[PDB]
This record gives C-alpha cells, structure tokens and sequence, in this order.
C-alpha cells in the first residue's frame, strides 16, 4: 500500500541522519523499491579492502514482509551462497515489523566479521572454517582482490568519499557568505601564526569587508560569479554591454562545437540571474538566489564552459603554457569543463579575457613581509571586482 | 606536530609532523605505513585540494586537524 | 504508451482473477513494466520439484510488441539456452495483440511437460533428447537439485503458499465479524459432535453472544484488541488510566532499546484507535475502523512487540517457563515480534501484565463433562472482557 | 474418515484417517507417501496452526475437509 | 518426598506426591488443589517439558525443585 | 532530481532526432534513469557482426555526476574488463554537465574500432594486443561468435532495424495524409518511366483525388478503415447495419476462441471511430482520430483481428488456396494477426467478406496497354470505396 | 482433356484446354474468359504455386481436378 | 543503375543494377559479396517489402536510392 | 647567454642570466624585474616544469628559447 512508500522514507531518514561509514545504502534513481548498498570489508577479516554491493527489493507491502537482500558481488562466505543470497534470518523466518533496514545491513557487516558455520547456505564453506583456517582466510582474499577489489567499483566508494565530504563541509560553509567585515579572519588563525595576522592586518588596510565561499573546487568559480554580478548593479553601460557579450557567447560556444541543447540549460541560469540585476535586485536578493544550490551550480557550470571556450579559441596563446604534455583541448576537459575540479592562474585569464573584464586577486602565503600582492588582470585595468586568494581556497574583498 | 588523516575505508590513521613539512613529505609518511604511493595519494584539508610542494603552515592545518586521504588510483 | 501500463493492469486483473498454481507470476514493488514469475516443473517431468524464476520486460508499447521473457534459474532444455532465454517464437515471430501473458507462460509450463527437440535454441540438448533419454533426464534433475531445488529460492514459493492460504482464509472470514448470537456455533459442527454441542449449550449458559476474529494466526491479539477497546466504551476513569499508561508505553519500549521511528508508526494507530473511544463512537464505527486492514495490522503489531516488551522486561520470571533452549529474548524475536506467528499462554499473561489488565479466557476442548473451564487472569481480578478458546483459535464472548 | 491435504505443488493428496487420530499420526500417514519427515512437515487448517499431539475431532476437521501442508525445510 | 510448582498468573501451588509417580497422576493432583484438568496441563521442569507416561524419579525431579506450569494455550 | 528527469528527455529527443545505426539506446518501459543500448561490432573489426548489449543507470542528480555504464555481454577488449565495466574516463575523472549519451556511447563505438592498450582495464589483453595481434583477432572473433553472436540476441538488433526504418519512414510519411489530386503522382515517377505515366494518366481518367498512407506494411488496413469510415460519413443505413455487425463481432470472437478481456481494447476503438461517424464529424475530425498513432494502431490490430475470425470461420473455403504447407490458423497466426505483416488477395476478400461489404481495387504495375485493372469484391457489388494498389504499397482514391 | 479453376470472390470458372500446355497460356485463357492479367495471376494446384515455364502434365495436374486462382495482391 | 543496400551493421554496400532487373537477381547479387543466401536475405524500400520476383522500375526505385536488408536468419 | 619569459598577461619579459644559474636565482631575476615574488612563480619550459634546485644548463635550456611563466594560483 501507501503506508510502504510512506514508511521507505523514514528509514531512509534514520539511515540519513547518522551514516553508517563502512555500511550504507540508498534507493536507485527513480524507484524507491529498488535500493543498493555499497558494504566495504571490515579490516582483521580477510575481506577488508574490497567493496561488496548488494541490492535489495521491497515487498509490496513494507514492513510485514522482510526485504529480499542479495550480494551483486562474488564473496566466499559459508552463510553466503556463490549465487548471491545470504543465510541470515532476520530477513526469513525471525523478521520483524520492528526493524529498519539499518538492523539489517548492520547485521550483515557484524556477519563478515564473524561468519556462521553452524547453519551454512554453503557446506563446503563452513567445513572450511571451521577445520582449515589458513585456506578460509586466502581464499576470501583472492575472492575479494578479484571479484571485490577490482578497478571500477572502487570508483563509487571513492566517490561516496567525495561526497561525504563536501556534504559535511556544505554543512559547516554556505555557498556564499554574508558581507562581513574582514575581522572575522583573526579568529580563524592561531597565536603562533603571527606571519599570518601581519598579512590580515594588511588587509584591513585595504579592503574594509570579506564574503566567504564553500570550498567545493569551484571556490573561484563562485566567487566571480557573485562579485561581478553584484558590480553590475551600479555600472549600467558596463551591465548592458555584458549582457550582449554574454547573448553572443551562447551561439559562440555552440559554433566552436558544443551542443547546444545541453549548454541551453546553463546559459538560461547565467541570463536570469543577469536579469535580477539588469532590473535592480537589493544585494541580499541576488545572494539568496546564489544560495539556491542549482541555480548557483548551474551559473559555475556555464562559468566553466565558458574558460573552455575562450581557451580553445585562443589554442595558441596558450598550449605552450599548459603544464604537462596535454593539449588545449586535453586540458579543457581535464581541468576545466568538469565540475569540482581546481582552478589555477590560466582558468582566471582565461575566464576574465573571454568576458572581457578586469579582476583584482590578493594573493597572501607566506610572504616575509606584511605584504599581500594585488594582481590585476589583464594589466592595468583598473578593477572593480576584488577576490582574495588564500591557498587552495577563493573568497571575495570589499573596498 | 600530530595529525589525523581519514581514509575510504573510515579508518583514521595519526601522523608526526612538524607545520614545517611538506605535503610531499606527508604522503610520504603516509607511504611509509600502507604503502599507498604518493602518486595514487591526494590529500584534501576541509574542502581545500593539497599541493605536493607546499607546507602544512600555508594552509592553517594546526595540530589536531583532520584532512582525507582520497585516492586517485589510476583510472581505467 | 499510456495504454501499455492501462493495459498490463487488465493482464494483471486476467491472472489475478484465477491463479496458475505451477505458472504464476507479478510485478516486481513499484515496477509495472518489469514483471518476475515463479514456475514449479511439473510432475512427471525431469524437472518436479525445482523452482524456476525467470524475469519478464514489457515493451515502452504493449501490446504491439512481445514481452521479453527469460529464465534468471540455469535449466536443461533444448528450447531454453544456458544464457537464459526461451525458443518459444509466440514471442518473436508469431506474437500477437491478442494474446495474454498467461498465454505465454502458460505455453512455457506446455515447453516443459513437452519439449521441442526439431527448433532447438541448443542443439545439443536437442540431439541428447532425440537419441539418449535417459542422460536427458537424469542430467535435467541434476541441474534441477542443484540450480533449481537448491536452499533459499523455496522460501518466496512457501510465502506464496502462505499468502494463497491466508487471502482465501480472509476470503470467508472477515478481520472482525458483527456481533452475533452464538447460536450459529451449533451451526458449524457436526451432529456426530455431540460433546462439542454440549460445551455449546453449556456455553449459551453463560454468554449471549460472540464475535469473530479471522484466524491469520493473530487470532488472540485481534480479539483482545477490539475486546479491551469496546470495553473502555463505558469507564471513563479506567479509559483515562489506559491512555496513560498506553502513552507511557512507548518511550518505556524505546528505552527498552527498540529503535522509536519505527514503532513510532504502530504507536499512532494505537493511540487513534484509543481517540475514537475517548470521544465516544458506537460500537460499529470502531467495528469498521478495524475491519480496515492497515489499521487492525498496524494494531497487532504493537500488542505483540509490548508483549515482547514486557517479557524483556521480566526476563527472570519467565525465562526457565520458555519451553526448550531459548532465551527471553530469542523466544520473543522467534515466537512474538514477527507477524502471524501463533500466541499461546505466555502471551496472554504477559500483555495482561503488561497494560495491567484483567481479562477472562473461556476454554472449550474435549473434557468429558459439559465443562468449559473459565480463566481470569491474572486471579481474582474481575474480567470486564472475555474471548473464547477453541483449539488453534481465538474469538471474544459476550455476557 | 477421509480428508485432503494440499501442498505446495499445489498438488492435492487424500488420506485415511479416523477423526480420533493425531496430528502426529497424520504427519506420519503423509511421510508414509511423499518421504516428507514429519519434522519438516507442518499442518494447516482454515487458518489454524496444528499441534503435533491433538486429535482430528479436537480442531473441527470433519470428513472432507482440506488442510495444507507447509514444509518448514529446516532453514539457512 | 514432595515438590512446589509455580504457575505464571503469580501463583505458587504445592503439592506432596512421592518420587516413583508418573506425570499424569501428578497433574491430576493439581486437578485437585486447583481444578485445571491435565488434558489442559503443561508443565516443564527448569528448561525440558514432561511427558506423561513417565515417572517422576525417572525425570530425577529431586525433591526439593521447582517445576513451573503453564496451560495449552496454542491457537491463532 | 526534478531537473534530472527534465534533462534526460532533452537527451533522448537529442538522440531520437538523429539515429545512430550502429550504436542506439533507450529506457526500460517506465524506468527512465534505467536505459539499455544495443551496439554493433564496427566493420574491420574482430567484433563485427556480433551484437553487445549494456545496461545504463542514470545517477539521482544529472547532470552533475557521470552515467553508470556497462557491457551485460561479454567481451574481448583491453579497455573492458570481463566483469563488464568500461576504461574510459569521460565516465570517470574527465566528466562534464555538457555531454549528452550520444558522446558517451559514440565514444565507445570509438573505443571498439580503436582500442586503447596504454591505459589497460585488463593487462592482459592490452599485452596481447601490443605484442601479438593474430591472437588478439582471433579470440575477438570467437568472444564474438559465442557470446555476441549467439542466437536470440540478434533479434533484438534486427528489431531494432525495423524501428529504425518505419520510424524514419514515419518521419517522411504521416499515417493518413490529406486529400490531394493524383497529379502529384507524376512528380513522385521517373522521365525514363512512361509506361508509369502513362497508368497514372489512365488514373487521372478515373478518380480525380487521392489520399496515401504510410508505409507499415498495415497499408491495406489503414487504408481500408479510414476510407470505409468516411464512406458511412453519408449512407444511414448502412452505418447502422455496420454498427450492427461491428457489435455482433466481438463476441463472435470470443466465441470463435479469442480472449475477451485482450480484444476488448481494440473493439472500443473500433466503435469510438464509429462513434464519431455516428455523430458525423467533418471528414478531417476523422482524419485527426486517424493520424493518432494508438487509435490508428487499435483500430489496424482489429482489422486484423477480423480477417483471422472470418478465415477461421470458413476454414474449408480457403485452406487449400494457402500458398506452402499451412493451415489457415497456422496461416493466421504467421500471416494475418500480426502487425506490420504484409497483406495480400485472401487478405482482402476475408476482411470484405467478414463485414460484407464491397471494395474496389485499381491495380496498375506493368500491363502493357494505359491498362489499370479494376477489381470488385465480392464481383458485381458496386463499390463506394476505392483503393489504388501500387506494387507493395496500398492507398485510397476518390471519384 | 480440360480442367476447373477456383476464385475466392465466391466463382468457379471452367476452361479447355491440353494436358501439354505450359502455365502461361492458361493463364491467358483465363485472361479472356475473365480478363484479370497473367502479370496479376498467381494458381496453386493444391498448396503448390506454378510456375510459368512449366507444363501442365510437368505438375501432373490430371484433368478432372482444380486448381484455385489468387490474383497477386502483396501490400504494405 | 547504381544503388545503395544499407545493412544491420550500419555498414553500406553498393550495388551495379539495371533498373530492369529482378529483386531475386539484386538479392543474387548480394550474395555474391556477403555470401548471405538470398534465402535469408530479404528487401524492404522506403517502408516496401520487396518481392523476389518484380523488378526495379516496378517499385519505384530510382537511381541513388537507398534501400535496406533486413536478414531473416531461419528462426528458432 | 640569456633567455627570455613570457607571461600569459599577454606580455613578454626578458632577462639577463648565464647558462650555470639555478632557478631560484632566475625567479628572483623576475622578481626584480616585474616584482612577483618566487614563492608565487611557477615557470615551465615547453611542457615540463622547472625545479628550483636545478641549473638551467642542467635542464638545457638552450639560450635563445623561452620559457613560459605562470604564478601558482591553484584554489578552490
């Protein structure tokens, strides 16, 4: 019934709220009946360091009937038959209305780490570990650094890394920040940094606030993106003559190749938050907008392509600067046109040079003095958008 | 001086290193207990990408910091 | 086509209306389009006794189009190759829009009893058929008792028995029956029972009606639910004093360690159904609130897992009154949590306990007076509610 | 004196029995056909779980009844 | 030469009997003192459930124990 | 999540515009984020003719996140392991929110042609593939012709040509097109084609319009129904004794041994068509009933449906007028209840017989003379519906 | 020496002619007494199609029987 | 006079034909390069089956038309 | 003896320097120069990185070429 689907999701909920680091699952796209699980092998058992997935059907009716739970993974286990389904009967004669999914799972990461020989689904299996240990142990770990430990697969954990993390960052940091003043930053850096608030002290010489971006790996990107938009809410020739480069960039792009339905998408984000300032939009609007995850993520993603573009365009300019032995192109979709990935000296030029404007990058390290060095790009134009470069991250200045 | 770097597999591994080091030194102490090569490692301090030929003072990782260690094992 | 997915629900309706004993099959959760089926070979067959599960995929437009069938159980025959899929060309070539899929695998459960060695989809098999009987056969009940009959695979086919069972049985008997003259028992027995008529008699000496409960194993809990609930209808003090203790139930279980969010759902059902007492409904309208499936299960599943409650909680009352080896806790995971699992003399005394209750148990077997023996429990307690003990079932009386 | 028993197959099997028998001779009449041990064996009637050592006339089964059989195959 | 019985309603029956009586005898003398009739009756003593054909001596039910008594109550 | 579905239309519109003959994809009936692609071994290849299927998962957020893609067949390639996933790293390192499917799966069609030995998925095969390429072929080729190559799964792809043909034939054709002069039936021939011009100015003599339909292989159905339809647009009496008969059908085919339930759908579309004649709809309401693709289909499956009954029925009359060793089911089944399956003389006069009606068909190939022959059936019943037979194709014309 | 010919319109139409003849001058023949084409014309003698070139006694076709007329009406 | 068979591979193949010609003798002249039997071998142009014995100025086929071959591989 | 070094800004600065040099030294060069300090330069010859400890001659750098500079502004 409705109370299924209904009760699915608040076992997704508790399965949320805390993550089960080695075991944890979630549904497949569209299907809420349909879920898999990603099961890492526990160190001090011969399975650790290979990853099991296993996917799971609902009954029709949850939760009167148990999941139907099997490993899509090959794995030598005397409870777990070599076609796949598991002995444990939690989920046969023994379930509970009572029990989440979490039980489950749980329970099957507590039967890796010790088996079951009593009541085997294979008996050869259970012989084995119950006589000759040594066998058991070395052949579960080529049985994982096969089936289990090879190539892709890994892939989905390590991607499962990346989204834990900057989940949790997302958690700590907004995308972007209020307008605070610039203060702040004597409270993030130590006592025995003393070099480091000699930099800050040099910028509150400068720039009188600061607005934070979440370092995602489009941290540049963003910050760009929300300093010179909110610079177009004063200079009107300056917003009109913008708004033209970016109509043309559109078919620009999608005469240097790109497919254009696909690009649409983006560019239709890059337009619209254009015209929350094109019509004068408060500040506070705009970083509301900003705040939106896919209206921002949409933005960066243009951002991104659009780097690409002026770079292949400029192929020249530049295939002798790239670092490496890549090509323009090579580089594009290397470091450039994917999401999360780093921005670097070439990508600000680039970006900057393809929209035809001036940015100013405060760059502080490590640097003997009090000294923090502007950069303006490209030389001597005289900018109005300020961003400050701390290593690895970007953020924005205010004059 | 200590350090506590975070793997895939949700195991947390300590290190001793002076705010002085490398980064390429750290994965290079980090090689020298799982024996994962520096090539494969790449390190990320709160949301920040980690470049093998700066220190750990650049980037305002203190004592008692948590950074991932996400491996890039070499694709295809 | 949205007159492919209309038109699988009348296929459905076709296959729901009379079931195929051996051939049947379903929809798999949320998935229309992606069907899975169960078939028993048949006797005097290789094959009896294994069960073969193949995988069914209509196309985006039915009818116009086959359904792409095939076995996901390894099989010996000539018509069906080890890679799983079926020579039966009613689903290539000859497929028309009139034909149902009971047709189809109605035809499969045809291509087993009699195969078909001239279009073979693997010759071998084929020739073997053809030629050597003998190995055909003895080679298809090995791939039977290995792939086939093999463990795990039989528990979705004795599910389905229950499920067959217990529909039926719910076909006949309703969840709670009107109020009804007991009278009618007379009626259900025999005229070469004359012992059991005299427990009849000498139960219309006591009571003056009955009603009944379906016996889907939760016989007792049902009874005992609508019983005690009727019976608040009239005190108000012992209503209120059951509320409270109701409401002080469920944190008493989740610090009991059972995980809240899950037991939080049956909890509401229990206190709505106790809120349309509390503001007072006739006896029928609470008699068709539990007639609703959803609610009376959801009901159930709570008296059981506060039995299992009390018991945990009393574990060295009970423990050495466990018949066998288990513990407090395996007997309640085993014989009380889970769904339709039968209640017997430890249940009843420890939900009475547990919401501290009296309750009168009226037992009618086969002893020789006209005796039917009267329980309260626990003793001396004056029982407000009464039910009424027949072998194997359980049904409530009235004074 | 003559009941049918219907199992899983969704074959049906018929039996001679006295309504004065056990559960237990039952099981034991069905294992003296199918093999199937009275240990996996497990009855059903209308609803009703059946107790290895009652009687026939002690559940209500009258001649020409149909009760199934449910095989617990002993389980994992 | 006697024993206790306790019963789960809260109650502790006790009866005198001698060592070499069956079971059946047993729970007929409950019969008495409570008025439960043995075809009702199940008792287990610490773990293992009586038959009735055997003796008391021969379950080794010293005299001093407790054996505990519940009814056949199996239904559903 | 609501953007993700959103975007895999605009994919699959993309990939529906242009077909890729040798690499193609789609989605599984209802699954959208669940797609399955068929892909040819290129020519000069070891895979040629040997087809590969695989299955894609779309992730929950596209297109922030690369699709999961890979081989469900087996295969010999440096880049693909033989656990089935795919080296290529558009789907892993280098992805971006600019890239449709069609650059994946054209990228793997790539990676077929020409594989990639210095990035190795399996070792093995790239060390083969360096070194010695005799073996490399070789084993292609039997990984090719055992698990590519095997039986059933050519059906699919040789479905899939189908599709790909009466799609495209579809894009130039509509189902019923309007009502035009025949003159424009000189400029679909040829100048070195008098003899042609020459039936067509005897057509001219005749009838002076003409309606096309499309190309099916149903051309003879669809013709016959919308031309028979609009013929009752006039004549009361018989639209009535046509109702009469259509309603008696249905359950003469039932009684003829056709499930109902299946044969029910197309009788009311069947009626509904009749329905709006009933009612008289201006002939171009009809035609916008007609040129919807699932009434059209309906209506066709019926017709079909009908000529089976009417030949079923008057066994004897035809069978041995059957071309080959058939009976008339067999006959049925192979020739008649299937759709897009030519229709021929026996066709005709059974679908004209079975509604008793007349039907005139100008049939113009070669003949000699200005000669188009004229044919009535039944003989000597004066028709008020005309069709016009070109070799292979049927259309309608008027008076 | 002559044979009978079956449409399904419903008539039976009967020609002459000689058991040496080839399939194309039938054909013909009933191109005249019926006037459908023998470029439109399909026989088959009892579930065999003719061909043009070969004779009547060739197929062996004894005069008394009938062979059935379909006219070449392939579509779609 | 020249025209273009496209086949299940996606491949092309071009054919030297008169317009004149039969299908049985285009199908012949496939086979005399795939060595596909004009058995399994069957035509279809511009959403037309195509018969093995009418030529190609009967359906319409032109010079530089572009039909397909469909195989029927023998099936089962 | 000297090379030259161009800057992505879209300008070409040039220096005067012997063949034995380090990198350190030839950064600072630039340093005097422009007035971006070493700590921030990254520069590569055609493709492949300099290292500071390295001499030119030792990376062989012909003196005529050009090496390309870029500030390290790697962030996100």
């Amino acid at each position: 019934g409705a109370m299924a689907l209904k009760r699915i999701h608040k076992e997704l909920n508790d399965l949320a709220r805390d993550p089960p680091a080695q075991c944890s699952a979630g549904p497949v796209g569209d299907d809420m009946f349909h879920w898999q699980a990603t099961i890492m092998g526990p160190n001090d058992s011969p399975y650790q360091g290979g990853v099991f997935f296993l996917t799971i059907h609902f009954p029709t009716d949850y939760p009167f009937k148990p999941p139907k739970v099997a490993f899509t993974t090959r794995i030598y286990h005397p409870n777990i038959n070599s076609n796949g389904s598991i002995s444990l009967d939690i989920l046969r004669s023994q379930w509970s209305p009572a029990l989440t999914i979490s039980k489950v799972l749980l329970s099957i990461c507590s039967l890796l780490c010790d088996p079951n020989p009593d009541d085997p689904l294979v008996p050869e299996i259970a012989r084995i570990y119950k006589t000759d240990r040594e066998k058991y142990n070395r052949i579960a770990r080529e049985w994982t650094q096969k089936y289990a430990m090879g190539g892709s697969a890994y892939d989905e954990a390590i991607m499962a890394q990346q989204d834990r993390i900057q989940q949790e960052i997302a958690v700590q940091n907004p995308l972007v920040s209020e307008r605070l003043e610039l203060s702040v930053l004597y409270k993030e850096y130590a006592e025995d940094d003393n070099i480091y608030q000699q930099k800050i002290k040099d910028l509150h010489k400068k720039y009188s606030y600061i607005r934070k971006t979440r370092p995602d790996g489009n941290s540049f990107y963003r910050a760009f993106g929300f300093s010179h938009l909110e610079a177009l809410l004063d200079d009107s020739k300056e917003l009109q003559r913008f708004k033209a480069v970016s109509a043309k960039s559109k078919e620009d792009l999608v005469s240097q190749g790109f497919t254009e339905f696909t690009i649409e998408d983006f560019h239709n984000t890059f337009m619209d938050l254009i015209e929350q300032v094109e019509k004068q939009t408060s500040v506070a609007d705009l970083l509301a907008s900003f705040n939106d995850q896919s209206t921002s993520d949409y933005l960066v993603v243009y951002l991104r392509l659009l780097t690409s573009g002026y770079l292949q365009r400029e192929s020249k300019f530049f295939e002798h600067f790239i670092e490496g032995g890549r090509t323009v192109k090579e580089f594009c979709q290397q470091e450039v046109e994917p999401m999360c990935k780093e921005s670097d000296h070439i990508h600000i030029i680039a970006l900057a040079q393809a929209l035809s404007v001036s940015i100013q990058v405060e760059y502080m390290d490590r640097g003997e003095g009090g000294t923090t060095n502007p950069h303006i790009f490209p030389e001597g134009s005289e900018p109005k958008v300020y961003l400050l470069y701390r290593p690895g991250h970007y953020d924005i200045l205010y004059k | 001086m200590q350090i506590f770097v975070k793997t895939l597999t949700g195991k947390t591994i300590t290190l001793e290193v002076e705010p002085s080091d490398t980064i390429e030194n750290v994965k290079a102490k980090i090689q020298d207990k799982e024996g994962i090569p520096p090539d494969q490692q790449r390190l990320i301090f709160a949301g920040k990408q980690l470049e093998d030929g700066r220190t750990l003072s650049d980037y305002n990782i203190q004592k008692e910091s948590t950074l991932h260690l996400v491996l890039r094992l070499r694709g295809g």
